[PDB]
C-alpha cells in the first residue's frame, strides 16, 4: 500500500545561463503532449492517490532534432549553444569516453536479450554495424540545421554526460502496434553516485518528441521541489534501462545461450532498489 | 485552436493558437520551438505569405491547418 | 504476393508484395500503412536482420512467409 517516489528539483543552470529561471516561466507548455500522456494515464496519475504532490507539465518540445538535449536546458536559450554542445558531448562520450567500454557492454547485453523476442541473432559484424549507427545518430551532421533524432541508448549516455539520473514519462505501447522503449529510469551507473547530481532530470516522451517535466510552482519559481513516482499507475517498478553489466568476463557467444549465466547477471528487486536509492532520494509514501 | 508548422527536414511543430493571434505571436511561439528569430522567419499558408500586423483569421487559418516555415 | 509483417505486440500486417521488391520497398510500404520511417524499421526473417539493398529474391519467400518487424524509435 506504499509506492516509491522521488522528490526532485529543477537543475541549477546558472553557470550556463544566469537568466535560465526566467526562460522557464517564459516557456510554452506542450499542451498536445500533456493531454496525450494524461489521457493515456501515464502523466499525473499520482495526483489523485498522492496528496502533497503537484502536477507535472511538459515544457515546449523542439523540431530540429535536439529535443532530448534541449530538455536539459529547460528553456529557449539552449537552441544556438548548449543543445549542440550536449549533442557533441554525447558523441564524444561514445567514441572516446573513459567508460565507453562498459557502456557498450550494457548496450549489447540488453540488445542481445531483446533480440531473442524476435528470434534475431546478430553476427559479430552486425554488432559492429549497429554500434557505429548509434554513434552516427549522435553526430552533428545536418539533415535551419536539422539533426538526426536519438534512440533509447542515447538517453542513457545523456545521463552520464549530465551526471544525473533521468526519469522518462511515456506510454508503453504505440497507438498496440509496437512497444515504446523510452519510458523508465536512466542512471549514470558508470559514474560514482557521489559525483552525480542527486535530483533527477524528469522528461516526457510522446510522438517522437522529448520534453522536460516541471510542476506549475517550479515554472513560476515559487517552489523548488516536486514529486516523480518510480512506478507506473499499477505500482509496478519502472524499467531500469541498461542497468545490467555482464562484465569483461562475459563471453558473448556461450554465456548468452546459458540460462544459468543469464540468471547470475539479471538483477533482482533488491538490487534494483539499491541502485535507485544510490543515485536518487527515494521516499516511500502510503 | 491547434495548428501545425512543417519544415523541409525538421519535425512537425504543434502550436496552440487563436484566430485572433497575430503573426508576431506565432513567430514568438515558433522561435520557442525552433530557435529561429522572428525576423528570419518566413511563414507560408495556402500559397500566402503571413505578414506581421495581420492575424491568422486574415488568412483564414482553420483548425488543424498547416503552416510552412522557411528561412 | 501476400506476406505478413508481425510485430512484438502480435499485430499482423498484411502487405501486398512482389519478389522484385527489395527490403527498402517493403519498409516504404510499412511507412504508408503505419507511418513508421524506414530507418526506424528492422525487418527480420528466419532469424536474420534483412538488408535494405538486397531484394526479396535474395532471401527465401512464399505466399505465407511471415516477417518480423522490430522498431528503433527515435526522439
Amino acid at each position: 500500500m506504499e509506492m516509491p517516489i522521488c522528490a526532485f528539483q529543477l537543475p541549477d543552470l546558472t553557470v550556463y545561463n544566469e537568466d535560465f529561471r526566467s526562460f522557464i516561466e517564459r516557456d510554452l507548455i506542450e499542451q498536445s503532449m500533456l493531454v496525450a500522456l494524461e489521457q493515456a494515464g501515464r502523466l499525473n496519475w499520482w495526483v489523485s492517490v498522492d496528496p502533497t504532490s503537484q502536477r507535472l507539465l511538459p515544457l515546449a518540445t523542439t523540431g530540429d532534432g535536439n529535443c532530448l538535449l534541449h530538455a536539459a536546458s529547460l528553456g529557449m536559450w539552449g537552441f544556438h549553444d548548449r543543445d549542440l554542445m550536449l549533442r557533441k558531448a554525447l558523441y564524444a562520450l561514445m567514441e572516446k569516453g573513459v567508460e565507453k567500454e562498459a557502456l557498450k557492454r550494457r548496450w549489447r547485453w540488453q540488445q542481445t536479450q531483446q533480440n531473442k523476442e524476435s528470434g534475431l541473432v546478430y553476427t559479430e559484424d552486425e554488432w559492429q554495424k549497429e554500434w557505429n549507427e548509434l554513434i552516427k545518430l549522435a553526430s552533428s551532421e545536418p539533415r535551419e540545421p536539422v539533426y538526426e533524432s536519438l534512440e533509447e541508448f542515447h538517453v542513457f549516455v545523456l545521463a552520464h554526460v549530465l551526471r544525473r539520473p533521468i526519469v522518462v514519462v511515456a506510454d508503453t505501447m504505440l497507438r498496440a502496434f509496437a512497444p515504446i522503449p523510452f519510458g523508465g529510469i536512466y542512471l549514470p551507473l558508470e559514474v560514482p553516485a557521489s559525483q552525480c547530481h542527486r535530483s533527477p532530470l524528469v522528461l516526457a516522451y510522446d510522438q517522437a518528441h522529448f520534453s522536460a517535466l516541471v510542476s506549475m510552482e517550479q515554472k513560476e519559481n515559487t517552489k523548488e521541489q516536486a514529486v516523480i513516482p518510480l512506478t507506473d499507475s499499477e505500482y509496478k517498478l519502472l524499467p531500469l534501462h541498461f542497468a545490467v553489466d555482464p562484465g569483461k568476463g562475459w563471453e558473448w557467444g556461450k554465456d548468452d545461450s546459458d540460462n544459468v549465466r543469464l540468471a547470475s547477471v539479471i538483477l533482482s528487486l533488491e538490487v534494483k532498489l539499491h541502485l535507485l536509492h544510490s543515485y536518487m532520494n527515494v521516499k516511500w509514501i502510503p | 485552436m491547434q495548428i501545425f508548422v512543417k519544415t523541409l527536414t525538421g519535425a512537425t511543430i504543434t502550436l496552440e493558437v487563436e484566430p485572433s493571434d497575430t503573426i508576431e505571436n506565432v513567430k514568438a511561439k515558433i522561435q520557442d520551438k525552433e530557435g529561429i528569430p522572428p525576423d528570419q522567419q518566413r511563414l507560408i499558408f495556402a500559397g500566402k505569405q503571413l505578414e506581421d500586423g495581420r492575424t491568422l483569421s486574415d488568412y483564414n487559418i482553420q483548425k488543424e491547418s498547416t503552416l510552412h516555415l522557411v528561412l
